[PDB]
């Protein structure tokens, strides 16, 4: 559909978003787990794949449909720790700030494009 | 050979005059896959061994 290709940006932005956000966080809470990776994912790359399938073919009614079924990125240590563990307070505490910013944008431009959209139709 | 005359037969019918239709419906089996015949086909196989 033409309308999922004018949407689709903004939606895998969004997405992409919320999927780091969660990484974001899951640093955050393992924060004392010794031995723990600090992870993270490389938002720009991953956008290009996900912007750049074979739904199987139904012969009858009977005919069940086809069933639907990102890499992480280590951290660079900044300090080294005695237990191992790599996660930062100060660096993804930014990064969780500049995350949510960036979901609020993202809802903001998706949304101001629905709503030209629909004042396109009304009438 | 028994002669004309020294030989007498009489036969009885049990007939059927009753009007009867049938549909006779059959499928073969595929439950094997040798004689399985496919149109679409997914195969979604994971393996994460720690």
């Amino acid at each position: 559909d033409r309308l999922d290709a004018a949407l689709r940006f903004q939606q895998e932005a969004l997405n992409l978003r919320a999927q780091r956000q969660e990484i974001l966080a899951a640093n955050i809470a393992n924060a004392d787990t010794p031995g723990y990776q600090a992870r993270d994912i490389d938002f720009a790359s991953e956008l290009k794949k996900v912007m750049v399938g074979v739904a199987l073919t139904l012969t009858s009614s009977h005919h069940i449909p086809a069933q639907a079924v990102v890499d992480l990125l280590y951290r660079v240590p900044d300090q080294p720790s005695l237990d191992g563990n790599t996660v930062d307070m100060d660096r993804e505490r930014t990064q969780f700030a500049d995350n949510s910013l960036k979901y609020q944008m993202g809802l903001t431009v998706l949304g101001s494009q629905l709503k030209g959209m629909m004042n396109v139709l009304q009438g | 050979i028994v002669g004309n005359g020294n030989v007498h037969a009489q036969v009885t019918a049990q007939l059927d005059f009753a009007n009867k239709e049938q549909t006779e419906e059959h499928y073969s089996p595929n439950g094997d896959a040798s004689k399985a015949t496919l149109r679409s086909r997914q195969l979604n196989i994971s393996e994460q061994v720690g």
